[PDB]
């Protein structure tokens, strides 16, 4: 029962500059006989993981050269030459060493790393059916922010949402390249009324000061 | 060149049986071994066991023992998992890999089925409730005036939000949906100027298919509600 | 010379198609068992690689279970096998069984049905040759080849096939190597399969001299050759063993070059099958059961040629047996639609008579005879030998037909009428009549069919010879010998007459009916003869004419022509050439042998480590098979698992070589011992018979033929009985002592259970082997033991187409084959069960071991590995120990040779021919003095040939003895020339005793001509050169003597004068020539001691006088002894000396002899004139 960490859960990374992803095991991966078996393979959004690279430092019949893998007793290394835009998906390693269950590890990410900036918060007062129907339903976007790890805080008199609100990491755009994301706070006819302050924020590295967009139930 | 592909997504109620399936072609079916390995969302893959395409052979984990059952076709060259009272712990994606008999873990897991996932659900078909939202009240953001259209609560996937039947192609962001509760929840932005908010049509559409509720909706503009 | 195929098929029933039809359906089935053993071999390796793949995993159960379902398609195909092999044997050997009884059958009717002239030209021996070979070689050619012809097929077919359904890649592969394989495997069958003819005819090239030297024993110590024809022979030897030499050399060069192509094979084959295995492409069982059937698909395909060439032998042998077949005669014996006279009364009418032998076509005997003969007439025809009574004799009976005019019995011509009807009413008696060796009642009863012993006791006692009837036991159960051999000869002659007249003829015609008989038996036979005479016509020819005067017509023969005609009076009216006739008359050894070849100790040595090696070969393949199928048994690194792999296909190469280099070595090293020892051997026995004396060679078991068939095979035997043994046995040990330890240390158990089976798959390797080419003789040895019925009655055709009794000969030869078929049948049965059993227990093997090695494997005894090992090392230790110890020949008879040959080399004669001790005086004069002397034959002790003779023999004295022939006429010139010592008497040369003096200086003084003039086989100028030995032989004297003895002329006449070459015996040349020659080799001698022993037994009446001339002018000076019948050279001897019985009755001067009238005035006044 080996148990790999796959050091970076995401890489941010460039196009044009190289990238490594390191994997440690918590056992030693020799072999009585004097190999090491750690595999790294890739796996792309919606399709079938690829092996990249077997055993030590091996390298796969039908794959580039750009990849390579270096490492020791208990810490190895991939390493991308060139990237590219098509070599971006999840990798992961594996173990072979010690195979009563087969072991993996959690993978990693790539990123396009960019040119930074602050989103631009949207929010909106419920929608007239909601009302009707008894309920409110406030959103709050948040366009062309970057990276994409940025912790947005509901906030309701003083009181941070926890509650029936999550967020929809959007992915990298294509042309634009930018990232976005939606908060959205909803609540029964009833404690919409108890509270009056349905607030905002985008706390990120861009930007650490709250860039607040409200409205008050009574003001529309 | 070889290539195994999976069954498809099975959308199963709890406490039933599912046969999954991994298809094999353009290569020896005799050799190698099958390994089924689970993968919940998020988290870290996950061993179940393998089966010997030879002659049926089973090995299975700790966990996954008495939960699943192998089985082998060598005529149609395919080979199967069921399970045995699938909980909400099993939905997950599902994964087959090869692994040749000579070598037995010496050798990497080579090539690997697509991935089919399941997913456990007791709820039923709903209609979406189309919201139809409108900008903050009263002050403008200059040009970039933001409007939206989302949804709550629909079961099962998926949808489709398009804006002005496709004739707007500007300012318009979509975001993912989240599952919660064995429903669905949606939301869309796009963004438009001044000079086409309020001063022309800006429409949302859904589609959920097993409700066929074809609906449309005109955000209007907001004044004292 | 190509017989059509349906053409041999002849003779076949309906039961012998079937036969065939499904013989061959059993073929094909067994043919295509082996390569379905090899897939299930492969699927059930295939089970314990992967047991053994995956519980190297998980670190079992099911592996038992499938082994027990293996195991019942392992049984299956056992019992379909053994019981398609019992079948396919059985019926073949049946249908050419059956089918060549019928074609012997019909053949010896056919050969039967002919006449004498088609018979008279043909060699008898030609015949008997034709019979035994030929039809043996059809047997061959139909009886099991055609069997294991299409077994090889069909196991060729479906291993291919097998191997492409398969996998077709390695198959693809395995089939670009295929056909050297099968070239390989085609050309080492063809060389294992005869091994024997090729050797015989590098001996035969030899053979010539042995025939030689052992054709002419007598003269050869005159000639005294023996040092010369011993250096021919070791020339002629010399050549025999430098092909033998080469023979080995390529045989082996083939086997060796066989051995590494098949490693070469299996390291390509393993090679590109592990690659794939690696690759992931195949499996392990699927590369084993492809590989394996291919591989057994091209070596069968290899080894079905032979039958390919049996087949084309047996067609070219049946073509003359058919032909003979074919051929029908123009009169048949069996054909009834012949006319037969009832009234006959006898009457012979010949008219415008000329017939001429179809042998010598060219020469004309007769001209025309025109004779009629009445009823109750007794003609006698006279005249001198060369006219042809004897020809008229053969003309009679119809054994031929003459050119021109027509011959007529009563009327009608013999040329509408039935020839056996005619043949059976015509009793004759021959000149030298032949006595079939049954027992006389049978000889007796031979005449005709139902004769009770009445008339068996009249016909005798006419014919006058019960008295030695009576004195011999078995007076009718006595089995008279060979050719009349065990008794007399005028007991003979008068039994033929009674077996001529026992048939009651109508015509009788005796031919010189009393050539040896004495007088008053004679006199009985001729009133026996006009005892008879009175119903029937007769015709009587012969030599004396105390018989002849009381007939009713006497005739004359001159050049063919009848000239005189009438009765006696008239004859002696007309003083005619007969009127000139009347006128006048008016074991112990024990392995003594490895001495034999100890001077060739490096050869031995390098042998025996060849074979060392050769069979420990075997138990290195099984560790690398074992642990090549081992290292896809288990999981390992790829890398390491390729090394491995690479590695021992190396290892397969470099197994290959050494094997290649190991067979070369140990098969030329011993073949070349055995070759060195075989000559050295020949040389010696050679040698030591020729040390022998006449008296050895005399002995009736020391035959000529029977001694050089002892030195061909014998001296080829014993080279055997000493290098195959200990070649064999040290093959047997380093193959099957190593396995067994091997498989002891590895796989106990299973070593076991296998040890209680290698005696029986030992066996059927063995009993495969056999049955590859050749298996056994005895049927032949049965044949021949009942076969020479039909040798007589072919040699004796005479007797037989005038007795009209050839159907009863044909029964007897009927009654001869019956047994050998039935035995035949139930040897075929036999055989095939037990070839079935063998193979099918071997099948079995395979069933069994996995069984309990499946067993093995799964309670942790011992891997699969481990198994694999002990089978490969044990079961396959045994299959070739049976292989290699069947080409071994066998041990016994080699011994008995080995004892014989040692006991005739080690044989000594009492005289030596090599010694100079004794007495040698440096002067002599030439007198002899025989006193006493008494000899009697070694051959036969209880008859005397001589009473104690004596005789003074002075300077020049030319000593004539005259006397009957057989009285002891060469017998004093074998006392004289020291082949025989008599037992008493005194001899002096000179006053010196010859049992003192020096047995080669007798030897060398004086010189012989012999009763039959025998030449070597070399030209003229060797034939007279031989006559003089130890000396430098002038061409002067050559030409001399050959002026002196009027041999000159037909020397120089010949072209390459005197290069021509001669063949055996003169036959080439004529019979005074050859005599005129051996004048020539005796006359270069000079000799002091001159004899001569019928020296005009075939010669003109102008060549005696030039050879007499010579002799008179040289009896000057030398003792000459003449010994003739002739009486030219009897008239001017100085002292004559007639013999009776070997007692000397008269001696002296001409005169003295032709004065007192004794018996010698008898032949003095027979053709005085
Ligand atoms: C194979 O079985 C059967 C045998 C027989 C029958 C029916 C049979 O049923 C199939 C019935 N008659 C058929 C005629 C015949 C005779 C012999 C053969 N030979 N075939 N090979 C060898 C061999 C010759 C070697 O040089 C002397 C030698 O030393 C280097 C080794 C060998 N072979 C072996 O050692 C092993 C090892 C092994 O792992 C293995 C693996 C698969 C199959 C066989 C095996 O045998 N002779 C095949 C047909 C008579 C004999
Ligand atoms: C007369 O004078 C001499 C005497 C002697 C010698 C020379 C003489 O010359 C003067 C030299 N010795 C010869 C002794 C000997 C005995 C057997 C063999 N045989 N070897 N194979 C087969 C074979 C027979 C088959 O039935 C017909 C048959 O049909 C199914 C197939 C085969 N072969 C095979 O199957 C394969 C397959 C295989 O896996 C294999 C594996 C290893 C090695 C070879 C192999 O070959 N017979 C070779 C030599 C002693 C006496």
């Amino acid at each position: 029962q080996v148990v790999m960490t796959q050091s970076p859960l995401s890489l941010p990374v460039s196009l044009g500059d190289q990238a490594s992803i390191s994997c440690r095991s918590s056992q030693s991966l020799l072999h009585s006989n004097g190999n090491t078996y750690l595999h790294w393979y890739l796996q792309k959004p919606g399709q079938s993981p690829k092996l990249l690279i077997y055993k030590v430092s091996n390298r796969f019949s039908g794959v580039p050269d750009r990849f390579s893998g270096s490492g020791s007793g208990t810490d190895f290394t991939l390493k991308i030459s060139r990237v590219e835009a098509e070599d971006l998906g999840v990798y992961f390693c594996s173990q072979s060493t010690h195979i009563p269950p087969w072991t993996f590890g959690g993978g990693t990410k790539l990123d396009i790393k960019r040119a930074d900036a602050a989103p631009t918060v949207s929010i909106f007062p419920p929608s007239s059916e909601q009302l009707t129907s008894g309920g409110l339903s406030v959103v709050c976007f948040l366009n062309n922010f970057y990276p994409k790890d940025i912790n947005v805080k509901w906030k309701i008199d003083g009181s941070e949402r926890q509650n029936g609100v999550l967020n929809s990491w959007t992915d990298q755009d294509s042309k634009d390249s930018t990232y976005s994301m939606s908060s959205t706070l909803t609540l029964t006819k009833d404690e919409y009324e108890r509270h009056n302050s349905y607030t905002c924020e985008a706390t990120h590295k861009t930007s650490t000061s709250p860039i607040v967009k409200s409205f008050n139930r009574n003001e529309c | 060149e070889v290539q195994l592909q999976e069954s498809g997504p099975e959308l199963v109620k709890t406490g039933a049986s599912v046969k999954i399936s991994c298809k094999a072609s353009g290569y020896s079916f005799s050799n190698y071994y099958i390994h089924w390995v689970k993968q919940s969302h998020g988290k870290s893959l996950e061993w179940i066991g393998f089966i010997s395409c030879y002659n049926g052979a089973t090995f299975y984990n700790q966990k996954f023992k008495g939960k699943a059952t192998f089985t082998v076709d060598n005529s149609s060259s395919t080979a199967y998992m069921k399970f045995n009272s699938l909980t909400f712990e099993d939905s997950a994606v599902y994964y087959c890999a090869r692994l040749p008999i000579q070598f037995g873990n010496f050798y990497p897991m080579d090539y690997w089925g697509q991935g089919t996932t399941v997913t456990v659900s007791s709820a039923k078909t709903t209609a979406p409730s189309v919201y139809p939202l409108a900008p903050v009240c009263g002050d403008t953001t200059g040009s970039s005036v933001t409007l939206g259209c989302l949804v709550k609560g629909y079961f099962p996937e998926p949808v489709t939000l398009t804006w002005n039947s496709g004739s707007l192609s500007s300012g318009v962001h979509t975001f993912p949906a989240v599952l919660q509760s064995d429903l669905y929840t949606l939301s869309s932005s796009v963004t438009v100027t001044s000079s086409t908010w309020p001063s022309q049509s800006i429409t949302c559409n859904v589609a959920h298919p097993a409700s066929s509720t074809k609906v449309d909706k005109k955000i209007e503009p907001r004044g004292p509600t | 010379p190509t017989v059509s195929v349906f053409s041999m098929f002849r003779y076949s029933n309906w039961l012998d198609k079937l036969y065939m039809v499904v013989g061959t359906l059993a073929a094909i089935i067994h043919g295509a068992g082996l390569p379905l053993m090899m897939l299930v071999f492969g699927e059930m390796t295939d089970i314990f690689a992967n047991a053994g793949n995956l519980e190297d995993l998980m670190s079992f159960m099911n592996l038992e279970e499938d082994m027990t379902r293996y195991a019942y398609y392992y049984s299956g195909i056992g019992a379909g096998v053994l019981v398609a092999a019992y079948i396919q044997v059985s019926f073949w050997c049946l249908a050419a069984g059956r089918q060549i009884h019928k074609i012997r059958k019909q053949f010896f009717h056919a050969i039967m049905r002919q006449e004498i002239g088609w018979f008279d030209v043909h060699d008898v021996g030609e015949l008997n040759t034709r019979l035994t070979d030929d039809v043996s070689k059809i047997n061959e050619g139909i009886g099991d080849k055609i069997g294991m012809f299409f077994q090889s097929m069909a196991t060729f077919f479906t291993g291919f096939i097998v191997g492409f359904t398969r996998g077709w890649k390695l198959t693809l592969v395995i089939l670009a190597i295929s056909p050297v394989l099968g070239l390989s495997a085609a050309v080492w069958a063809k060389i294992l399969s005869s091994f024997t003819d090729k050797e015989l005819l590098a001996y035969a090239k030899a053979g010539a001299v042995a025939e030689e030297v052992l054709a002419a024993i007598r003269t050869v110590i005159a000639f005294g050759g023996q040092k010369k024809e011993l250096e021919r022979y070791n020339k002629n030897l010399e050549e025999a063993k430098r092909i033998g030499i080469k023979k080995a050399i390529t045989a082996n060069i083939s086997i060796g070059a066989a051995f590494l192509l098949i490693y070469a094979s299996y390291a390509l084959a393993f090679w590109y099958g592990t690659t794939l295995v690696l690759s992931g492409e195949y499996s392990i069982g699927q590369v084993l059961t492809v590989f394996f059937s291919v591989l057994i698909g091209a070596f069968s395909v290899g080894q079905a040629s032979p039958s390919i060439e049996a087949f084309a032998n047996a067609r070219g042998a049946a073509y003359e047996i058919f032909k003979i077949i074919d051929n029908k005669p123009s009169i048949d014996s069996y054909s009834k639609s012949g006319h037969k006279p009832d009234n006959i009364k006898g009457n012979l009418e010949f008219r415008n008579v000329h017939f001429s032998y179809p042998s010598r076509k060219e020469v004309k005997i007769l001209k025309g005879l025109n004779l009629k003969v009445q009823s109750g007439q007794t003609v006698a025809l006279v005249g001198n030998s060369g006219c042809g009574k004897s020809t008229t004799v053969q003309l009679m009976q119809r054994l031929y037909d003459p050119t021109e005019g027509m011959v007529s019995v009563d009327g009608q011509d013999i040329r509408t009428i039935n020839v056996r009807f005619l043949r059976e009413i015509i009793g004759v008696v021959s000149q030298e009549p032949v006595l079939f060796a049954t027992t006389i009642a049978e000889n007796i009863r031979y005449g005709r069919e139902n004769v009770t012993m009445d008339e068996i006791e009249k016909a005798v006692k006419e014919a006058n010879a019960y008295d030695f009837i009576m004195k011999l036991p078995h007076k009718f159960d006595t089995l008279v010998g060979e050719r009349g051999a065990q008794l007399s000869g005028g007991q003979k002659q008068r039994i033929a007459i009674a077996r001529a007249l026992v048939r009651n003829p109508k015509i009788l015609l005796l031919d010189e009916a009393t050539s040896a008989l004495d007088t008053e038996s004679e006199a009985v036979v001729q009133v026996a003869l006009d005892k008879a005479r009175k119903g029937r016509t007769t015709i009587v020819i012969a030599h004396r004419l105390s018989t002849v005067r009381n007939a009713d017509v006497i005739a004359g023969f001159d050049d063919g022509v009848i000239v005189e005609k009438g009765n006696h009076d008239e004859l002696m009216k007309e003083k005619g050439i007969y009127f000139k006739l009347v006128t006048m008359q008016t074991p112990v050894s024990f392995w003594r042998i490895m001495k034999l070849n100890l001077t060739e100790w490096p050869y031995f040595v390098v042998g025996v480590f060849c074979a060392i090696i050769n069979g420990g070969l075997q138990p290195a393949f099984a560790i690398i098979f074992s642990k090549i199928i081992g290292v896809f048994t288990r999981i390992d690194d790829p890398e390491t698992k390729r090394q491995n792999s690479n590695l021992f296909s190396l290892l397969f190469l470099a197994l290959g070589i050494i094997s290649f280099i190991t067979f070369f070595l140990q098969g030329f090293t011993f073949g070349k011992a055995g070759e060195i020892l075989t000559k050295r051997l020949r040389y010696m026995v050679f040698r030591s018979m020729l040390r022998q004396d006449v008296s050895w060679f005399d002995d009736p078991k020391n035959t000529t033929g029977a001694l050089t068939t002892r030195l061909a095979n014998d001296a080829a035997q014993v080279k055997g009985a000493i290098g195959s043994r200990l070649a064999v046995i040290t093959q047997n040990i380093a193959n099957l002592g190593t396995g067994i330890i091997i498989s002891f240390i590895y796989g106990w158990q299973l070593t076991l259970l296998l040890l209680a089976i290698v005696p029986i798959i030992a066996i059927a390797g063995v009993v495969e082997m056999k049955m590859l080419s050749g298996q056994a003789l005895k049927d032949k040895k049965e044949l021949e033991g009942a076969g020479k019925i039909a040798t007589e009655a072919i040699e004796n055709f005479r007797t037989v187409v005038s007795l009209t009794q050839e159907q009863k000969f044909e029964h007897m030869y009927a009654q001869s084959l019956q047994v050998p078929y039935r035995n035949s049948l139930r040897k075929a049965h036999i055989f095939g069960i037990t070839f079935s059993f063998t193979q099918a227990m071997m099948y079995f093997s395979y069933a069994g071991c996995f069984r309990f090695g499946a067993y093995l494997v799964a309670h942790k005894l011992m891997s699969f590995e481990d198994v694999l090992l002990v089978f490969s090392a044990v079961v396959f230790g045994a299959m070739a120990v049976g292989q290699v110890s069947s080409f071994a020949p066998d041990y016994a008879k080699a011994k008995i040779s080995a004892a014989h040959i040692i006991m005739i080399i080690e044989k000594t004669p009492l005289i030596d021919s090599y010694s100079t001790e004794g007495l040698m005086p440096n002067t002599l004069e030439g007198n002899v003095t025989f006193g006493e002397v008494v000899f009697n034959y070694p051959t036969r002790p209880d008859i005397p040939v001589l009473q104690g003779l004596s005789l003074e023999v002075k300077k020049g004295q030319t000593l004539a003895l005259v006397g009957s022939s057989g009285c002891g006429k060469s017998t004093v010139v074998q006392l004289l020339e020291r082949f025989y010592d008599p037992l008493a008497g005194k001899v002096l040369l000179d006053g010196k005793e010859i049992k003192r003096l020096n047995v080669q200086w007798l030897r060398a003084h004086l010189g012989i001509v012999s009763q039959e003039p025998i030449l070597f086989d070399c030209s003229i100028a060797e034939n007279i050169a031989y006559g003089d030995n130890s000396r430098v032989v002038s061409q002067e004297e050559i030409v001399r003597a050959a002026k002196e003895a009027n041999i000159h002329a037909f020397i120089e006449s010949l072209p390459n004068k005197y290069s021509t070459k001669v063949g055996d015996k003169g036959t080439q040349l004529s019979g005074g020539q050859k005599q005129r020659i051996a004048i020539a080799r005796a006359l270069v001698r000079q000799p002091h001691i001159l004899l001569l022993d019928e020296a005009t037994s075939a010669l003109d009446t102008e060549s005696e006088k030039v050879v007499q001339e010579a002799l008179d002018k040289a009896r000057e000076g030398r003792t000459c002894i003449v010994i003739a019948h002739r009486l030219s050279t009897i008239q001017n001897a100085d002292l004559i000396v007639v013999f009776q019985n070997g007692r000397v009755k008269e001696h002296g001067t001409h005169q003295q002899l032709l004065a007192q009238k004794g018996i010698y005035f008898s032949m003095v006044s027979v053709q005085a004139g």
